[PDB]
RNA sequence: GGACUUUUACUUUGAAAAAAUUAGAGUGUUCAAAGCAGGCGUAUUGCUCGAAUAUAUUAGCAUGGAAUAAUAGAAUAGGACG
RNA sequence: GGAUAGUGGCCUACCAUGGUUUCAACGGGUAACGGGGAAUAAGGGUUCGAUUCCGGAGAGGGAGCCUGAGAAACGGCUACCACAUCCAAGGAAGGCAGCAGGCGCGCAAAUUACCCAAUCCUAAUUCAGGGAGGUAGUGACAAUAAAUAACGAUACAGGGCCCAUUCGGGUCUUGUAAUUGGAAUGAGUACAAUGUAAAUACCUUAACGAGGAACAAUUGGAGGGCAAGUCUGGUGCCAGCAGCCGCGGUAAUUCCAGCUCCAAUAGCGUAUAUUAAAGUUGUUGCAGUUAAAAAGCUCGUAGUUGAACUUUGGGCCCGGUUGGCCG
């Protein structure tokens, strides 16, 4: 009688399963952002499919509507917060024609190969989940953070892990006692 | 139907099979690494076209 | 590391209004010795049998089994 | 026209009229009238479990020729005997006489399947196990 | 100045309307599902934004409207106004 | 009038003969507790709601009643019925649809653990008590996040802004490997401290922990629908597959296998139910000459539906909403 958790999926499956054309252009969005399985693309056309159906709603809305006004700029001033929405396309008729790579292309998996830090995708994959990033103090191991505009700055290697000073790995630590003990006595 | 009729014979095929140890070969990577080896295998390099660019061509041709 | 603190004036005061969780914790309560929850419940039912003094009826128990 | 009531206050006739013609269609009528819990094999449930009375070859229905090694299974809880394929290739040595196995439907809504003439079931499990796990030998039937 | 629906149906606005849930505002739980948290500053004795909003009307209550659709009235005048 | 706390056919006396019903009474069925709500997502709808909140009901079945503000109470009593325990056979004693646990049932559902620290409740009451509650256990019910690898060197192909008479190779660059090279990390493991009522685990973090036969991803498929094989071997209308159409009788693209390949991926398959697909229930929105379907014909009560018309047209006043012009 404790108050109920509520849930809710983050993705959706598409109507024909085997579609060539749609497989295709699945896996090319795979393989440039360097993405995991279908179901990251997946959440994607999601969101998208949720923040279309909000502005189609709007949309059909008298302009000057309070609640199209209200609800029509807070969709669309989260949307250039992350840099989802460029700094004008800011009318809703425009996050209409917005499509995934434009979130795809916020993933701080995408971000850490955009500027340096990578050169891969899969480089930055590995990276983030592996412990050496940062956004300001926090390290960020989840490839779809969603790099926000003003925290594109702060990115950088993290406080801990060789690659932002503070000892090496311990990997590479091993190889310098192994080169002690044996021939060094 | 008739319902009696003999069950002398079955699993007859596949017991008969000469049976085949699988090959051993290298391990497949998984996850987003597999992922990676499609992109690049099934389209990047392009080594398999008639003009139908063909997934499990046959032997020879 | 966040988290919560708590100063009082006068230590008497903090042995006062500290939940005594905290004080053994401080070593500055002693921690005490009890039986189980199950076995003490136990106890109570047993000690719901018995109307009255006990050792009274101890002297009935003991009144038979001379015999 | 159109021969159905315009009237603004029509509507129970048109309520009604619907209320009686939905009762041709097949998958109301049947889950109107209790059809699972009275007539059904099974009681409507997804799988029940029975014991296995004998074996029957079932000779399959034209153009295809073949012997289709069933098994013949009364339902510990009707008592109903229904007659149940095994699937795959000579499963019908993993299920024995008087063996308990685990049944289920042949996903055609009750209907028979291809060219097995009047079975409506498959089995699933003797004796607790698995088809699969036995005939993929990851498990072996257990010894009884 | 305050009070007519002859008698309705219909339609507008509003009140009265539990939370959860649904839609949705705000908030970097490291992302997220969530949660309703939190945010500043010297962190020495502090300061401070929140915890919106939208939403069944079937029926009732309050209300603006009188098209549409019903309905009542003087004919053996036993009619109306004084 | 009696009764109730009180209204009242609640009950009684007398007196009337009424009350409900095709606008479906009454009865029968419900695998029926109602609602907040849930699934499905053009809209209209369809299906579901035992189950976290509210309300109801019950405590094996019925009825009775004691105490009390409050019970027709069941971890209160009395009795019958059905069960059912102990006995010295005289007798006594019980109601897990509370928490755990057992049996039974079945396709179907976890520990006879810890604690009042939190939330709140009770009492004469800060203290006592609380299987309310919370903690841990089990738990692929659902849901979120997302490791199973990352980056370079050599050797052929490669495409190759070239430099070309004749590898006359510019300087790159994609993929490839019985070839090497170092880097990284948590899955674990573990001092501690953190967490906690005490512990567990999470977060943090010393000492450890990644080179293949490991820290080895799986489940379904590869004739059509439908994404991927005319490859090899086996079988020979047999064994089997195949939701549907189909496939197998000696060259099987469909079975049994090896190889390869596709799909989804810590998840995938199967059965059943349900929704969309279904304008195949049709108000929106179907069909009825021959495809399923106009009653042989007319009358006709309920119902449904029902021609037109009665204040139009004209003249003034007051003040709002969005509009381009300037900062
Ligand atoms: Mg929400
Ligand atoms: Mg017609
Ligand atoms: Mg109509
Ligand atoms: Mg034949
Ligand atoms: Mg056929
Ligand atoms: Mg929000
Ligand atoms: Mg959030
Ligand atoms: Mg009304
Ligand atoms: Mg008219
Ligand atoms: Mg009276
Ligand atoms: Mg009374
Ligand atoms: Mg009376
Ligand atoms: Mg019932
Ligand atoms: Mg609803
Ligand atoms: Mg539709
Ligand atoms: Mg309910
Ligand atoms: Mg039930
Ligand atoms: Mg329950
Ligand atoms: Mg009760
Ligand atoms: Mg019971
Ligand atoms: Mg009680
Ligand atoms: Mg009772
Ligand atoms: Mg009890
Ligand atoms: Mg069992
Ligand atoms: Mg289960
Ligand atoms: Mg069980
Ligand atoms: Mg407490
Ligand atoms: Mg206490
Ligand atoms: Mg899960
Ligand atoms: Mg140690
Ligand atoms: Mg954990
Ligand atoms: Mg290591
Ligand atoms: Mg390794
Ligand atoms: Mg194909
Ligand atoms: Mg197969
Ligand atoms: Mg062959
Ligand atoms: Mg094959
Ligand atoms: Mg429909
Ligand atoms: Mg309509
Ligand atoms: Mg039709
Ligand atoms: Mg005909
Ligand atoms: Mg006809
Ligand atoms: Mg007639
Ligand atoms: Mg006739």
């Amino acid at each position: 009688p404790r108050a109920p958790r509520t849930y809710s999926k983050t993705y959706s499956t598409p109507k024909r399963p085997y579609e060539s054309s749609r497989l295709d252009a699945e896996l090319k969005l795979a393989g440039e952002f360097g993405l995991k399985n279908k179901k990251e693309i997946y959440r994607i056309s999601f969101q998208l499919s949720k923040i279309r159906r909000a502005a189609r709603d709007l949309l059909t809305r008298d302009e000057k509507d309070p609640k199209r006004l209200f609800e029509g700029n807070a969709l669309i001033r989260r949307l250039v917060r992350v840099g989802v929405l460029s700094e004008d396309k800011k009318k809703l008729d425009y996050v209409l024609a917005l499509k995934v790579e434009d979130f795809l292309e916020r993933r701080l998996q995408t971000q850490v190969y955009k500027l340096g830090l990578a050169k891969s995708v899969h480089h930055a994959r590995v990276l983030i989940t592996q412990r050496h990033i940062a956004v300001g103090k926090q390290i960020v191991n989840i490839p779809s953070f969603m790099v926000r505009l003003d925290s594109e700055k702060h990115i950088d290697f993290a406080p801990t892990s060789p690659f932002g000073g503070a000892r090496p790995g311990r990997v590479a630590r091993r190889n310098a006692a192994r080169k002690a003990e044996a021939s060094g006595e | 139907a008739k319902v009696h009729g003999s069950l002398a014979r079955a699993g007859k095929v596949k017991s008969q099979t000469p049976k085949v140890e699988k090959t051993e070969k290298p391990k497949k990577p998984k996850g987003r690494a597999y992922k990676r080896l499609l992109y690049t295998r099934r389209f990047v390099n392009v080594t398999l076209v008639n003009g139908k660019r063909r997934m499990n061509p046959g032997p020879s041709v | 590391s966040v988290g919560f603190g708590l100063v009082y004036n006068s230590v008497a005061e903090a042995k006062k209004f500290e939940p005594t969780y905290r004080l053994v914790r401080y070593g500055l309560a002693e921690k005490v010795e009890k039986a189980s929850r199950q076995q003490r419940k136990q106890k109570k039912n047993r000690d719901k049998k018995i109307f009255g003094t006990g050792k009274r009826l101890a002297k009935k128990v003991a009144r038979r089994n001379a015999d | 026209g159109k021969g159905k009531p315009r009237g603004l206050n029509s509507a129970r006739k048109l309520r009604v009229h619907r209320r009686n013609n939905r009762w041709a269609e097949n998958n109301y009528k049947k889950r109107l009238l209790g059809t699972a819990f009275k007539s059904s094999p099974f009681g409507g449930s997804s799988h029940a479990k029975g014991i296995v009375l004998e074996k029957l070859g079932i000779e399959s229905k034209q153009p295809n020729s073949a012997i289709r090694k069933c098994v013949r299974v009364q339902l510990i809880k009707n008592g109903k005997k229904v007659t149940a394929f095994v699937p795959n290739d000579g499963c019908l040595n993993f299920v024995d006489e008087n063996d308990e196995v685990l049944l289920a439907g042949f996903g055609r809504k009750g209907k028979a399947k291809g060219d097995i003439p009047g079975v409506r079931f498959k089995v699933v499990k003797v004796s607790g196990v698995s088809l699969l796990a036995l005939w993929k030998e990851k498990k072996e039937k257990p010894r009884s």
